[PDB]
RNA sequence: CCGACUUUGUGAAAUGAAUUUUACUUAUUCCGUGGGUCGGAAGCGGGGCAUGCCCCUCCUUUUGGCUCCAAGGCCCGGUCUUACCGGGCCGAUCC
RNA sequence: ACAGUCGACUC
RNA sequence: ACGGCCUGCCAACCCUGGAAACGGUUCAGCCGGAGGUAGGGUCCAGUGGCCGGAAGAGCACACGUCGCGCGGUGUCCGGUGCGCCCCCGGCGGCCCAUGAAAAUCCGGAGGACCGAGUACCGUUCACGCCCGGUCGUACUCAUAACCGCAUCAGGUCUCCAA
RNA sequence: UCCUAAGGGAAGGGGUAACCCCGGCAGAUAGCGCGAUCACGCGCAUCCCCGAAAGGGAAUCGGGUUAAGAUUUCCCGAGCC
């Protein structure tokens, strides 16, 4: 040996395969898209936001992110969100504005579900 | 009564160093091959100044015996030290101030600082500004030395602990008068809470021996045994005398 | 050619770097290997009594060849040499309805066994093994198989004793009976062992072992004794 | 603070019929390291006025530079087989 | 050492 | 804001040259054969100037028309400082006091190892393409939203300042 | 949010009847890091976590807009990491 210091030697860690699963029954995805919107907002505020800023209010899930709402408003409704911000309201739902990609009409998505 | 102020200091609490701003310690650099057998080549980078301590400190960097890497000492400076300097250490170093020799290289009546007393010690004697050691004499049939301390002192050290040769630097310091309270609080707020001081007879009887009374006076021997509890060892611990000192006693 | 040119390096005490030489001597082992090298240092230090010291006097290698090459003849029936055979003698209990099979015979093995061997005397020859920790579970067998008037060796390593009879170590053997083929090859090897064991044996409990200081300790006690001459 | 016992082993002397003294290293206690050169013998130079057999040396003093992963030699062994890889020691003293 | 223009402040 | 171009403070630095009859210099210092004065350059700061942004904005006027209409005019010129706020530069003084660390980012020493020229090895350049998660965010901050049993003459850390 | 300050917690170990108390005491210290993958090599030094909405620190400006949000989160334009 050259060096004065004996270090650890390095062996072989195995990876884990059980003789039986943990878990056999799957995981539901609890929070899927009809979690994820709960409902549109109908406040004379938001009715505002659909003409003025081409934007659409909904209730979300606490737990759910900006990115899996962008989701979960293409699965339903079928449509883009150029951009979402979030806020969780003083009561404590969080509230998502939606801004549509400029292909997509907020009105004509307002009235295809019922909010004006 | 209650835990007086010298058994408070024990505990550490308020009472620890004030530590934050010193450059960290100072001694020479661990004993090798190098140094047993021959010399090392230093060179002296910077000369500064450390909190809480009146010798300055010499940032020595030497190059590593056996590894592709710089190794960055820091000194008690001698006397006469200066940036740029090339100190030696070792065996075979010469005999210059700033050099450090174990003492069997050394002759009798030469001046030293920061010697050690195990061999590898790093330094332990003669270590404050202005002081040094004297080496009086060897002992061949032994590997000892005799050495002067500061304090007067004659101790027998192995022939092997290192010194610097010279004395430590900014000697003299303790001779200005002080003139403030203002400056005795900036000296202490950087060494350790030890100031002011108020006097036990001062004090209620509750925290002092000395406490209380219609006068401030002691009413006891000020005296007091070596084998006394703490909490009463207070006053002039174990003294062999007092008073003024006259005469031979003050030799 | 007129390239390829020689740079020596001068490899002195305050000149280049030395090279990767070996420091085995220095390294800073773990606990484990630290402990374990102490102890057989310890040991040597210290007087080790006769009853103790009687081991770190071993059988020779020339021997052992010759005894070892005995007992591999009569190692037991191994694991798998041993299903079959009951596997036959299951028909000729079935049919035959007689057990024909004659006494096998080998080494025997188990400190239990050897113990009650040797009082009965049964036992001609114990072979001891020098390792056995804790050791007091062999330091009486001298004493015991000299009183019997047994021959006995004490051979090295626990490991090769178990490794004749199947197991991981066996710390003692003996074998009680021979075939009358070996009569003569037996007969010489124990003539040794008797008086290379149980002849020095009434000698040997009154020799203190250890006492053997360092290898700079005894460089520095020939220096001293030297200067006395 | 003080003594005995325990830890607690080893062997030598002087007064004694126990007491102080000493010596060993492995217990223990302390110190230093990124356990990085320890012990013994060699070698190299040096001092010779018993060619002693011994002592003193160990390839850095110089101006605030730089300093690693070896050049070089020998030897196995592959291959192109008519041009290219693996290895071993020395360099870096031995035990 | 002049001519021109400008200039806020102090005694 | 940001992007260029200019400018280049006070310092620092470079080249030529060789200083007494010493000179250069500050409010103060200080500097010079270890190279001053001089002459000419480099770099640095900028919350400095021009252009782009950007007049299409904002503001002020004046008009004229039903419904976040519309139209028009302009958006200049010098000067001043022991002034005030912020920041910066560069000197000086003080200390038995010498007044954090790390994350992060940048630069260098060395040079093992590497490729074409019917083309492959590159490249800290310019342009172009995608994406940017979580939680807070209202309001008071006090002679009424905090604490003092209150909508209490008390107490409670800051920034701007004619 | 990241980093460290004073300082706190902490694995092996030491103590403790136990709750708990000790972090430098040095232990194959936790984590190994880097080049590699088509596997191996190198190196391992004072070493984990927490701790600041006034310390350190990737990047934004102007103009509009509400009964109540934005001076820089929304709209318009222009940038940057
Ligand atoms: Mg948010
Ligand atoms: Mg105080
Ligand atoms: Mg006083
Ligand atoms: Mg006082
Ligand atoms: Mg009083
Ligand atoms: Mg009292
Ligand atoms: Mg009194
Ligand atoms: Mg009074
Ligand atoms: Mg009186
Ligand atoms: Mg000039
Ligand atoms: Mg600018
Ligand atoms: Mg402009
Ligand atoms: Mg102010
Ligand atoms: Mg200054
Ligand atoms: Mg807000
Ligand atoms: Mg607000
Ligand atoms: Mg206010
Ligand atoms: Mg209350
Ligand atoms: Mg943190
Ligand atoms: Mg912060
Ligand atoms: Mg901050
Ligand atoms: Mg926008």
């Amino acid at each position: 040996r050259t060096s004065v210091t004996f270090h650890r030697p390095k062996t072989l860690s195995k990876a884990r395969d059980p003789k039986y699963p943990r878990i056999s029954t799957p995981g539901r995805n609890k929070l899927d898209q009809y979690q994820i919107l709960k409902y549109p907002l109908t406040t004379e505020s938001a009715m505002k936001k659909i003409e003025d800023n081409n934007t659409l209010v909904f209730i979300v899930d606490l737990k759910a992110d900006k990115k899996k709402i962008k989701a979960a408003v293409k699965k339903m409704y079928d449509i883009q969100a150029k951009k979402v911000n979030t806020l969780i309201r003083p009561d404590g739902k969080k509230k998502a504005y939606v801004k549509l990609t400029p292909d997509y009409d907020a009105l004509d998505v307002a009235n295809k579900i019922g909010i004006i | 009564g209650r835990v007086i102020r010298a058994q408070r200091k024990g505990a550490g609490s308020v009472f620890k160093s004030h530590t934050h701003h010193r450059k960290g310690p100072a001694r020479f650099r661990s004993l090798d091959f190098g140094e047993r057998n021959g010399y090392l080549k230093g060179v002296v980078t910077d000369v500064i100044h450390d909190p809480g301590r009146g010798a300055p400190l010499a940032k020595v960097t030497f190059r590593h015996p056996f590894r592709y890497k710089h190794q960055k000492e820091l000194f008690v400076a001698a006397e006469g030290m200066y940036t740029g300097q090339f100190v030696y250490c070792g065996r075979r170093a010469t005999l210059s101030v700033g050099n450090v020799l174990p003492l069997r290289s050394v002759p009798e009546g030469g001046v030293i600082c920061n010697v050690e007393h195990h061999v590898g010690d790093r330094g332990v004697f003669a270590r404050a500004s202005g002081d040094y050691a004297i080496v009086i004499s060897h002992n061949p049939d032994n590997g000892t030395s005799r050495i002067k301390l500061p304090s007067g002192a004659k101790k027998i050290v192995p022939s092997s602990c290192r010194a610097m040769i010279g004395q430590v630097a900014g000697g003299g310091r303790t001779e200005k008068p002080m003139l403030k309270a203002g400056n005795a609080y900036h000296k202490y707020r950087v060494k350790r809470n030890s100031w002011p001081k108020v006097r036990g007879v001062a004090m209620n009887p509750v925290e002092h021996p000395h406490g209380g009374g219609n006068h401030q006076h002691i009413g006891h021997a000020s005296t007091v045994r070596r084998d006394a509890p703490p909490g009463q060892k207070v006053g002039l611990i174990a003294a062999r005398r007092t008073g003024r000192l006259r005469g031979q006693a003050a030799a | 050619n007129p390239l390829f040119e020689k740079r020596p390096k001068q490899f002195g005490i305050g000149g280049a770097l030395p090279p990767k030489k070996d420091l085995h001597r220095f390294v800073k082992w773990p606990k484990v290997v630290r402990i374990q090298r102490q102890r057989r240092i310890l040991k040597q230090r210290l007087k080790v009594p006769p009853a103790l010291h009687q081991f770190t006097r071993t059988l020779d290698k020339n021997l052992a060849t010759n005894l070892f090459k005995m007992l591999l003849k009569y190692r037991p029936e191994d694991k798998a040499a041993k299903k079959e055979r009951l596997l036959k003698r299951a028909q000729a209990e079935a049919e035959g309805k007689t057990v024909e099979a004659k006494k096998p015979i080998v080494v025997k093995y188990g400190l239990n066994h050897v113990t009650y061997l040797i009082e009965q005397s049964k036992a001609q020859l114990v072979v001891i093994a020098h390792d056995v920790d804790p050791i007091e579970l062999v330091v009486w067998l001298p004493a015991l198989c000299r009183k019997m008037e047994v021959p006995y060796c004490i051979v090295k390593g626990k490991s090769r004793l178990g490794s004749i009879v199947h197991k991981k170590t066996a710390s003692v053997l003996c074998l009680t009976t021979v075939k009358n083929e070996d009569k003569l090859e037996f007969s010489k090897i124990l003539e040794a062992i008797k008086a290379n064991f149980n002849d020095k044996f009434d000698e040997v409990r009154k020799k203190w072992g250890g006492g053997v200081m360092g290898s700079k300790s005894q460089a520095k006690t020939k220096a001293r004794e030297r200067l006395i001459a």
